[PDB]
């Protein structure tokens, strides 16, 4: 779940 | 669609670019919702030379760098414009593209990407096209299709020639009606419709939906808590025969079982009293016959029964005999209350007869009464939803033309229905659809509405059974009922 | 990064207009992400005349027909092409946008989208742009920024005269600095960084980074079980004074809470024995002084203390005079071992030493003793990331500049630490991380890599306490330690 | 209070059967809410003939129909006006009254409602009022007083011979300070405050508090993301002595473990060294003395310390001899910086002393200590607002005067503490609250403010303890502290 | 649940 | 949770 | 808990 959104 | 694309380009301003830019990524992110962590898996995207594949190039250069692997598997000849360019972007961004595909290299990638056809499919797939198809049919990969499965017409929902199973196809904007109906709604495994930036205003333009629980809600009558028996309707149902006691007693309780104030039946004694054995809240009166079937001799007695009713269904195991066929044309061209027309009612229906008719009527054929009905092949009827329209349209009536994908039109708006399984596939389960149809009218919603809530409930229903579905049976159902609907809410 | 977005669209051929597409669209999902479902909500949307407002109008355009209520205030003069071409979108869509911010406004909406300024912001904020950003600030409304909130100068994280206050900061491709640095981490809110379409090697090109768990997680040496003590290294530590009986065992414990294999400390006799009474581990060499403090009489003694050590810190609670001075200098240009220097022993430090020094040296100054090592204001260093890049370089060291985000850097690489919190704030914490960077580098990592490791960790153990983090005191963290290495993997 | 009520009538118009009305069935609600269904239940009233007596005759007469059994004994001669018409109202709703006690009465009913007297209580009681206090005190029976239990002064919570002890107390407005002050406290049982229709204003109006958890929350100084020790201020304890070497080390660890930045002890050499053996974090300045004990040879050093701190605590284990007292005076009457005198520091304080100073004071003396300052007996001070009131006001200081219930005011602002249990009732506790002041002193509140929040967190720290509260020493108190104040948030 | 008492 | 995708 | 209110 992190192709669009790193934290 | 066509339409759609067009108008969000050349009247709303959108860039043809932009489109295919959002098509992609939301490809992208609907197969990491669907598999997780995406940075695992190696991704085998095939393009044709269209839009569709353009779209591919798209989902193959935003994996770049981010995923195990990418290849491109480029199988056209000629690129559109859009394709081209994002052709061009995957190449600047240090894709790979190779143009053979050759068998052995499905082994080495857990992801094939289907952006070989879309819309833009015309006629057959053979040669090259078809051969990687089955290939990756072979492969036994996650296969995720870009718009529609590759080999399904997006207007009918037939397969030509071959086709490419997906597990997950992502389409835009609508789902088109390739996927409603089958083989193609089972070739497109579990389907993501994708807001890729089309004005809203485009989007609910479309004539034929699929039938959802919000718009069932929606649909669902008030249940004002002062009120009584009258305030829910009347049905009555003329129904049965000798070689059929138990039809009626299934009409009757799904008229009763969604929330339907009153059920009268009439039946040939002594059939008539299977009903109340079963179900002693049905009304079930004693129509006396000559051989054990309606005729003619029974006219007066069901119009005077039916003259403080708000509908009547007819149908469900009358038999088919010429008595039947008399009675029944007879009764329906001088009742004046809406009609519910099912079964060997539809077997003897003279079509004339619904033109003549002031009052209202829903029709629920399957293909095999369909087809006698308009004297066509099953083939020729079964899911051919530009057929019913024009029947319903002619005859003024709604057409409810019943398969796992139901059809519902009135020949202005059609609707898709998609609930149910393969336990309604055994006798009685249309028996009780027809009860619920009749029933939702008695409580006041239009013939089309009624139609809608009911098929769209009764799959509902079906998918409700808690063991396997296969024994499933039309009693059991008539027990889930309720609780779909306390489910729709 | 303005870098980046070029060669994006210049060298790949990305067109610009795509890329405003995908950071529009990654602020409405961010937004779902962080709110649930938006259709619940009314938004203004605030967008100024350049391509962050661009940004903005392409938000406000998507989120037509799906929310409650979207308006939009434009607040520039001229447009951007990007800009412009996205303001004649949202208009064809039916968006509604007005030129003049009324007070009152704030009242009717749920979110306000800040897309007035970002990377382009130039000097101070004032006028309509000014009071628009205060009220804003006063309606205690949910926030959301486009790429950095608006007065934000996105190089340094300085507030240019105001800034907005968001609860949510959506930025493309990379952190900017201005996120990391406060008070703009302040502002920021919770930052999520969207991928827009940069091709991956040019995000990764950044001479900057913000230390990451995954990055501290691949550094941590390795454990061979077939190990003993002198594998995991031996420091030195050469600390305290009469004045500071305490530093030394804070230090020594900070290496060996890391994982160093045996730490000496060397403190002035009697208070080497405070050390082995809090823990008998360490090991606390009594250093006869004439006055309570290291001098050059205790030279010697110490170079033989440190030939078979690997590393040796030197400074925390040594004092500041003249003959720790001259021992400190004296001791620093003779030993040829890694030195971690803190505290007082950068207080008396001569840099032409560190010049002089071929073996290597960590630095490691809060802000009050950087301004005194560089003779200028704490102003004047205060998060000063190209000032220490210049010292490192000029020293051949590495700094670690302290602050709620700390610098490391060796003058060509800098990475910024982003973990920790106020409890931290009170001495003997940084006491605690020269311990741990010194045993570090004993077990075998750079400088630069202990420093990275070191400050990471050491954040994220005052992060793991129970209770209210003003209460933490060194000890707890201390105890700390070892779960936060535990977390790490 | 009087005042309060005085003015509800009088001045806002509220009529006082309507204040007698509210009063009566708060009282109601508040059983109801302690006991569950009241119906089970036998309730014998106590009246006397004030207003008290009429809240009893209203309780009484609201009980009526609804428990198992009403029973009014009526012990005043004359009634006043109110208490006339609510004993007139209970008749004609038939309620039974009698005249004259039975000790065989108490055991016929459940729960006895004590309304004899309340504020209108003067001098002491005795006679038939004694005895049946005596009585039901010795009946085991639960205890329900209207506004104060029978026989507690409700200015000072002084027993008047003798007095009811209650399992609820309902009292109406605010509370009373013989609510708050032993021994009423203690009588008092679980106190319930009720609304009884005062306008807020003059509820809001009165000059003493009880201290509560919001007011502390909103007292507690921010921590903001960027900060360091030096934002958190710096405190100097001068503390200890030969015969007292842990004092110092509770006092600075109550500083550390509310937040403040920085902590240096300075404590007589060797005994300094006794601090960072158990808590390196503190800093531990060795005094040099003659015998173990500060004295005039030290005062520069002192000062000198004092320059770059914010705050100086001053007394714990200090000893009381002349050199200390000589040594304490000058210090304190040169020092310009907030000072916290505590302990010895105030068994040798010269008072002339606290009024020469510019910088301001805080004192926290435990009853003992008090009365040697003022020259009176532990009697004429214990738990004398009024007297700490005179004192605060005439040296220009906050006084925390402490015990069960702790006393802090500055002379014009009282407020009273009651968190805590006997586990503080051992030595050390108190060194623990002045590192605690003094550090909240250190981080920007006001000393009345550092003092409320102090004495407010002690307490809940202590109660926060797992075991017996006996058993709770003040080093375990120092690790509940961080507790504390992440429970008030 | 606080405008009848305060505790 | 329903902008991107309806099912 | 039933002196105030029937429902
Ligand atoms: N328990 C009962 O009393 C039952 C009585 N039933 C009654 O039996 C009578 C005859 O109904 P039937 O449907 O059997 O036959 P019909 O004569 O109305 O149908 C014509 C033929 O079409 C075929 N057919 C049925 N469903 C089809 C589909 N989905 N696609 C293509 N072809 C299809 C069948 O093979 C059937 O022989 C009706 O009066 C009906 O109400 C059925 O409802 C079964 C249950
Ligand atoms: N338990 C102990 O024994 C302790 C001893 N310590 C020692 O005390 C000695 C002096 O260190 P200090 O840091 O107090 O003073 P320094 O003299 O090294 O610092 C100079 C001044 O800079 C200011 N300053 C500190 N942190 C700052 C920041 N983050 N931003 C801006 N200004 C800042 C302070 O006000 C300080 O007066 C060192 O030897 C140190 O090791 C400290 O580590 C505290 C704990
Ligand atoms: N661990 C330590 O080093 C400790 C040292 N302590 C120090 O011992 C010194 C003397 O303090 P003390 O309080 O014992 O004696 P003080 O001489 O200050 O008190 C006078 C007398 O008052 C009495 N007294 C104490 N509390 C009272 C109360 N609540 N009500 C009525 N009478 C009370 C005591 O019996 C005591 O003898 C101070 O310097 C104090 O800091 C105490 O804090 C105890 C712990
Ligand atoms: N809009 C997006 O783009 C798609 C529409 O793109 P279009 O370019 O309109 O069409 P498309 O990409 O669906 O397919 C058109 C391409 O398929 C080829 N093609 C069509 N039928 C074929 C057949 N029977 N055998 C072999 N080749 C065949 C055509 O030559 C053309 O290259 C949508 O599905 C959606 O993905
Ligand atoms: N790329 C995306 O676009 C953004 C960069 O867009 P650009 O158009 O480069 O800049 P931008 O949209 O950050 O801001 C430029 C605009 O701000 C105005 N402006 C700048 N400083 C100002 C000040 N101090 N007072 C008043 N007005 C001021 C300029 O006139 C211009 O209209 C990135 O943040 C990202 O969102
Ligand atoms: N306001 C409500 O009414 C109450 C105040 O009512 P008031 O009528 O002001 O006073 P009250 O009802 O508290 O008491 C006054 C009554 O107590 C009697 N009394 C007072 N001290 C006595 C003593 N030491 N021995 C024997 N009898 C004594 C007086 O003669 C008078 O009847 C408040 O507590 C509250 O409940
Ligand atoms: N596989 C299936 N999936 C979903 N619905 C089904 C399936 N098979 C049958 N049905 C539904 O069951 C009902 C069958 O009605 P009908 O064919 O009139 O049979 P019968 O007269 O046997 O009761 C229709 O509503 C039809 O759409
Ligand atoms: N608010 C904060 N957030 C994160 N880290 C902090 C904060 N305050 C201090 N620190 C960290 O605590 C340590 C303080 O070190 P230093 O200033 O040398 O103090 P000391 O000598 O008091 O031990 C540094 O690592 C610093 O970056
Ligand atoms: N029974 C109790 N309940 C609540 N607080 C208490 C009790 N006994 C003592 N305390 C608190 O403990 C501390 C005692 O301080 P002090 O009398 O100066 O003793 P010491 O010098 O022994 O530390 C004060 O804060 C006091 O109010
Ligand atoms: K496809
Ligand atoms: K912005
Ligand atoms: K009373
Ligand atoms: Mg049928
Ligand atoms: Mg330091
Ligand atoms: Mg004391």
């Amino acid at each position: 779940a992190a192709w669009l959104f790193e934290a | 669609m066509k339409e759609i694309d067009e108008l969000t380009i050349k009247e709303y301003g959108v860039d043809s670019r932009i489109l295919m830019e959002r098509a992609g990524i939301s490809v992208v992110l609907a197969m990491e919702e669907e598999l997780g962590n995406l940075s695992d898996y190696r991704f085998l995207v095939l393009c044709g030379g269209g839009n569709n594949g353009g779209d591919g190039f798209v989902v193959a250069r935003n994996l770049l760098g981010v995923v195990k692997d990418v290849l491109v598997v480029f199988l056209g000849k000629k690129k559109t414009p859009d394709c081209e360019y994002n052709y061009g972007l995957y190449k600047k961004f240090g894709g790979k593209v190779v143009e053979q595909f050759e068998p052995s290299i499905l082994n080495e990638f857990d992801v094939v990407v289907d952006a070989i056809f879309g819309t833009g499919l015309r006629g057959e797939i053979t040669g090259e096209y078809a051969e990687i198809i089955n290939l990756v049919n072979k492969s036994g990969k996650v296969v995720v299709s870009v718009d529609v499965p590759s080999g399904i017409d997006s207007n009918t929902g037939k397969v030509l020639r071959t086709a490419v199973k997906a597990d997950l196809t992502v389409t835009f904007g609508v789902p088109k009606i390739g996927h409603i109906l089958f083989p193609g709604r089972d070739l497109t495994g579990k389907l993501k419709v994708a807001n890729i930036g089309h004005p809203v205003h485009l989007i609910n333009s479309i004539n034929r939906y699929v039938i959802t629980r919000e718009m069932v809600r929606s649909l669902l009558p008030e249940r004002p808590r002062d009120s009584h028996k009258g305030t829910y309707g009347k049905v009555l149902i003329i129904a049965g025969s000798r070689l059929y006691s138990g039809a009626p007693v299934l009409s009757g309780m799904g008229s009763l079982k969604v929330g339907t104030g009153l059920v009268k039946l009439a039946v040939p004694f002594p059939q008539n009293l299977i009903a109340t054995s079963r179900f002693p809240e049905l009304i079930s009166v004693p129509i006396d016959t000559e051989k054990g079937f309606f005729s003619l001799q029974n006219l007066q007695e069901c119009l005077e029964l039916s003259k403080d009713v708000d509908v009547v269904a007819i149908g469900p195991g009358l038999g088919n005999n010429e008595h039947v066929r008399e009675f029944v044309n007879e009764f329906l061209k001088t009742l004046e209350k809406p009609a519910v027309i099912d079964a060997d009612a539809i077997n003897v229906l003279d079509t004339s007869v619904l033109k003549e008719r002031k009052s209202p009527a829903v029709l629920t054929p399957h293909p095999g009464e369909m087809a006698r009905l308009v004297k066509k092949t099953v083939g020729d009827v079964k899911y051919n939803y530009e057929l019913a329209e024009e029947f319903a349209k002619e005859n003024d009536c709604v057409l409810v033309l019943k398969s796992a994908t139901t059809i519902v039109t009135d020949g202005e708006k059609t609707l898709f229905n998609i609930t149910g399984n393969t336990g309604l596939s055994k006798g009685g389960s249309g028996d009780v659809l027809t009860g619920m149809i009749a029933g939702f009218i008695a409580q006041g919603l239009s013939p089309l509405e009624a139609s809608t809530v009911s098929v769209y409930l009764h799959g509902f229903a079906a998918e409700l059974f808690e063991q396997d579905e296969r024994g499933l049976t039309a009693s059991e159902l008539l027990r889930l009922i309720p609780e779909a609907i306390r489910r729709l809410k």
